[PDB]
């Protein structure tokens, strides 16, 4: 009550909002003026008489009738404010305290004055008597549910309400959270009850009633979905539901459940779970679920039947971050301090590259892990990857973009990260030189392949339902098919030389993964590039061919 | 101290960018500068009723300076604060023989800003792991890396520099926001005895600067394209030679290869030696002679804003052209430098996009949007840690450049 204001503006040019008011039903009408009065004594509204233009509607609802306050024209017309507090704490970055205790704030919006030149925009009215007489006028004097500014305004009056009790408490820790506080000390029980007692009245003095001991809620907390235990944290119950039958509304239920999981549960995959909603985004369509999609389902099964648990963070200990494979492209890890606990876990995927690589993706994944580890504790993580410094060394010297390897050390735990072939620089000498090309009609959707090499072979192959790209990646494969263990390959087509001399491990496309297979076969591939139609020689003759 | 007023281009909103996460030794660093900045007065702390914000970092040379990335707000202001306060620029400073840069942001910490404008420059101090809402500031004076505060204080700075200029008339000196450029064709060690006068100047006007770094824009722009010139070609050289010329064509109007194209008559092996003819000689020579030349037709213009492109080249090198439509550079060139114990791809690459964004102030005035070679969450994870200008170029980041790589060096 005795708080300070925060001063308020309507948009500019924009004036407060005038709405009629909708009729209302003979027994809500009473049911209002009776919360109505009870408000007034209290002081959080007002009567008054209308030289104020402005009105908004009153609903009521429901053993006690409440009363609902639509703002929606009210809040199109007010100021921005600043954004209230986007995420919240994650567990994994907390630090354990001898006691904790949790504090709900009631009537929390009602207790925080409104700025007094802004009061006369939230005015409103109760029809009396069918219509045939006036209605009553009030207005709020108190931050309004559902305004939009209440929350913020509301975080920051509690804010300045904690200064003096911090100041004289610089040992005990104050989590804000709505309608919480979150109060943490490592004083002996007891004195910690005494400070808690201190800050109730330290609060009920600024008009903020708090629980009685006898109400304070009890450990673990159930909080944002999770348990937070004393010593430990984990995720609240996870249920997979058993259906015959899978709507998209309930696979992204699903993969919402099983991605919340991974953050304590290690090892679950959504890679096949979520490819089933690559389609149509309409939410009732039944999908079968696919076979690798049911056995991924039932691997997560697997892992959620037994519990598990994390560990709170301890600043005085190294922060050690390790990284498994799985399979097409699935990555898993986990951060942690000690041997056998968990601060937290995740997962990565390569999230729709159409060809990617083993030690990309790695390289992804230690970024994403910084992102996590400087938002969660302030920090970088000491790494611990499968990867041996020759093959990363190798890799981002010959890599096309700049990259960022922190520190870290070998893990001798299969599967390793390796480079599974290289390209090499310079043409070879003593292998057969293969001119490639390839040809396809973008109506007709048929085309050729073929080569044509320097020992005198020719060969072409036709294609159905193809594309005028995908026929000189087929061009590429028929050459690496007919050669011996040492060729070199000449291309036209800047899009088959792209793909493959980033030196993919992997790809979404068959054909891609065929040829990747024939270079690891392969001892020695140079891939060599000319522009097409130019007459070079020997890609003038393969041209002619197709 | 009389403010001057500062008004938005008409129908445009405050800044309302998102803070990013910081370690906890660079928080720290931003809540020591600012408990002490809110001290001086230069910053005070604000309410909800303020939604506006603005990106801050801490960067390094033994203490931590903060730095605010005011482009938003630059955006939303100085746009219609270069029509209406616009500095000029020289054409002089892109030629003089060397050219010191001295930074002078402190001269706008006197200076009260506009009290109707301070809520544009809120800024928040981040919190780890969300434990509290940041800690929440907005500007008193002048902001560093506000391209407003040197349009309001340049009347304050012809002034104080005036009889400096009237003492050196051929020294030239242009303001690009904190900075200052002065160019001078004198012997150097001239060069720097004429800095520290216009330091020691500054000083008696109540300017301090830092320093207790120079520029050559004699620069040979935009280099021409090199052949190879081996003693002997195979197959595998001419096609590679063939086809960079036939790239360089669509560039070069007279490009001609067809006596380089005859020359691969037949379907040979690639690495098989082939003589050069008396015609081909014609091809190559006279590809060289035209590829000596600057392209013809090619202007700035100043409606439409720089680009700039890098190529990672290996060995510490970095290849980057500034251009404004494809094909017809401005410029061109190579940054290399390197030491294993001290140097990385990021490293290098943020030193080149400093070191280009300077060769772009000299000469035009404004910087390029660069077209960075990088992982966007990597860069903006670990920019800053190299970064050392007050100010920060736009920038996006770009799929892969293939095969040009060979073609730019
Ligand atoms: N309902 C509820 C709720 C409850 C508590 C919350 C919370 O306690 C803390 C407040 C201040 C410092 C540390 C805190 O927690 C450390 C972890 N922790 C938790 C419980 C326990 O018994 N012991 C223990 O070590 C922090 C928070 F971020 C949210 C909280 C939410
Ligand atoms: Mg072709």
């Amino acid at each position: 009550s005795p708080i300070e204001t925060v001063p308020v503006k309507l948009k500019p040019g924009m004036d407060g909002p005038k709405v009629k008011q909708w009729p209302l039903t003979e027994e809500k009408i009473k049911a209002l003026v009776e919360i109505c009065t009870e408000m007034e004594k209290e002081g959080k509204i007002s009567k008054i008489g209308p030289e104020n233009p402005y009105n908004t509607p009153v609903f009521a609802i429901k053993t006690k009738w409440r009363k609902l306050v639509d703002f929606r024209e009210l809040n199109k017309r007010t100021q921005d404010f600043w954004e209230v507090q986007l995420g919240i704490p994650h567990p994994a970055g907390l630090k354990k305290k001898k006691s904790v205790t949790v504090l709900d704030v009631g009537d929390a919006y009602f207790s925080v004055p409104l700025d007094e030149d802004f009061r006369k925009y939230t005015a409103f009215t109760i029809p009396s008597i069918n219509n045939e007489t006036p209605g009553i006028r009030y207005q709020y004097n108190v931050l309004p549910q559902g305004w939009k500014g209440s929350p913020a305004i509301f975080q920051s009056s509690m804010t300045k309400i904690l200064e003096p009790f911090a100041a004289q408490n610089p040992d005990i820790v104050i989590y804000q959270y709505m309608d919480d506080l979150y109060v943490g000390s490592d004083l002996e029980i007891g004195q910690h009850r005494t400070k808690i007692e201190e800050l109730r009245q330290h609060l009920l003095r600024w008009g903020l009633t708090t629980p009685d001991k006898k109400h304070q809620k009890e450990p673990p907390f159930l909080w944002m979905g999770y348990e937070l235990h004393p010593d430990k944290w984990t995720v609240q119950p996870i249920v997979l539901p058993e259906k015959d039958s899978w709507t998209v509304n309930d696979i992204q239920k699903l993969v919402g459940k099983l991605n919340w999981a991974s953050q304590i549960y290690p090892g679950i995959k959504v890679r096949q779970l979520s490819k089933l909603l690559r389609g149509t985004k309409a939410l009732t369509e039944v999908i079968p679920l696919t076979e690798e999609a049911e056995l991924e389902l039932a691997e997560n099964r697997e892992i959620l039947k037994e519990p598990v648990h994390g560990v709170y963070y301890d600043p005085s200990k190294d922060l050690i971050a390790e990284i498994q494979k799985q399979g097409q492209g699935q990555w898993t890890y986990q951060i942690y301090q000690e041997p056998f606990k968990n601060l937290k876990t995740g997962k990565y995927a390569r999230m729709r590259g159409a060809h990617t690589n083993d030690v990309k993706q790695l390289t992804e994944a230690v970024q994403k892990i910084t992102t996590e580890s400087i938002v969660i504790w302030g920090k970088t993580p000491k790494f611990k990857l499968p990867i041996q410094k020759e093959t990363w060394e190798t890799w981002w010297t010959e890599y096309w973009q700049a990259t960022w390897i922190p520190e870290w050390e070998f893990v001798n735990t299969p599967p390793l990260v390796k480079l599974w072939y290289q390209l090499e620089k310079e043409p070879i000498v003593g292998a057969e030189t293969f001119y490639v090309d390839g040809a396809a009609n973008r109506e007709t959707k048929l085309g050729k392949a073929g080569y044509v090499t320097n020992k005198g072979r020719q060969k072409v192959v036709p294609l159905t339902n193809t594309t005028n790209q995908k026929t000189e990646l087929q061009a590429i494969y028929l050459a690496l098919q007919d050669s011996g263990l040492e060729v070199n390959i000449v291309t036209d087509s800047q899009y088959a030389l792209g793909i493959i001399q980033a030196q993919p491990d992997k790809s979404e496309s068959e054909l891609v993964n065929q040829i990747i297979e024939q270079l690891i076969k392969k001892e020695k591939v140079y891939l060599a590039w000319v522009p097409a139609h130019k007459g070079i020689g020997g890609n003038e003759q393969v041209d002619k061919l197709v | 101290i009389e403010t001057v007023p500062v008004k938005l281009k008409p129908g445009m909103d405050g800044p309302k960018v998102k803070q990013w996460p910081l370690t906890e030794e660079k928080i720290k660093a931003l809540v020591e500068i600012c408990t002490e900045m809110e001290k001086e007065g230069k910053i005070s702390k604000i309410g909800p009723e303020n939604p506006y914000n603005t990106p801050v970092f801490a960067i390094k040379s033994t203490k931590w300076r903060k730095l605010v990335d005011f482009r938003e707000l630059n955006k939303r202001t100085q746009d219609f604060w270069e029509v209406q306060l616009g500095i000029p620029h020289p054409a002089g400073l892109k030629k003089k023989k060397s050219v010191t840069v001295l930074d002078v942001g402190d001269a706008y910490f006197s200076v009260p800003l506009d009290e109707d404008f301070r809520k544009y420059t809120a800024f928040t101090i981040p919190s780890i792991n969300n434990e509290t809402p940041g800690i929440r500031y907005q500007y008193n004076v002048l902001p560093q890396g506000w391209k407003g505060s040197p349009a309001i204080f340049q009347s304050s700075m012809t002034k104080i520099l005036e009889p400096f200029k009237k003492q050196n008339p051929d020294i030239v000196i242009y303001q690009y926001m904190d900075d200052l450029y002065v160019g001078s064709d004198l012997e150097i060690g001239q060069h720097r005895t004429k800095i520290e006068e216009l330091r020691q100047h500054l000083l008696r006007w109540g300017l301090t600067t830092p320093d207790k770094y120079e520029l050559h824009p004699d620069k040979w722009t935009v280099q021409p394209i090199v052949l190879p010139e081996k003693d002997s070609w195979t197959v595998n050289d001419i096609q590679k030679l063939v086809g960079k010329l036939n790239w360089a064509s669509q560039i070069y109007p007279g490009i001609k290869v067809r006596q380089l194209s005859k020359l691969l008559r037949g379907t040979k092996a690639l690495t098989e030696v082939i003589p050069l003819t008396e015609e081909a000689e014609l091809e190559l020579a006279e590809n060289r002679e035209i590829l000596k030349e600057p392209v013809h037709g090619v202007y700035y213009d100043p409606s439409k804003d720089l680009i700039a492109e890098i190529q990672k080249q290996g060995q510490g090198q970095w290849t980057y052209q500034i251009y404004q439509e494809p094909f017809k550079n401005l410029k061109t060139g190579k940054y290399a430098r390197m030491r294993g114990a001290h140097t990385n791809d990021v490293k290098q690459l943020t030193e080149a996009v400093q070191k280009i964004t300077t060769e772009s102030i000299v000469i035009w005035g404004k910087t390029p949007k660069f077209k960075l070679p990088i992982q966007k969450e990597t860069w903006e994870t670990w920019w800053t840690e190299y970064w050392q200008a007050t100010w920060i170029p736009e920038w996006e980041f770009v799929n892969t450049p293939p095969l040009v790589k060979l073609w730019y060096q």
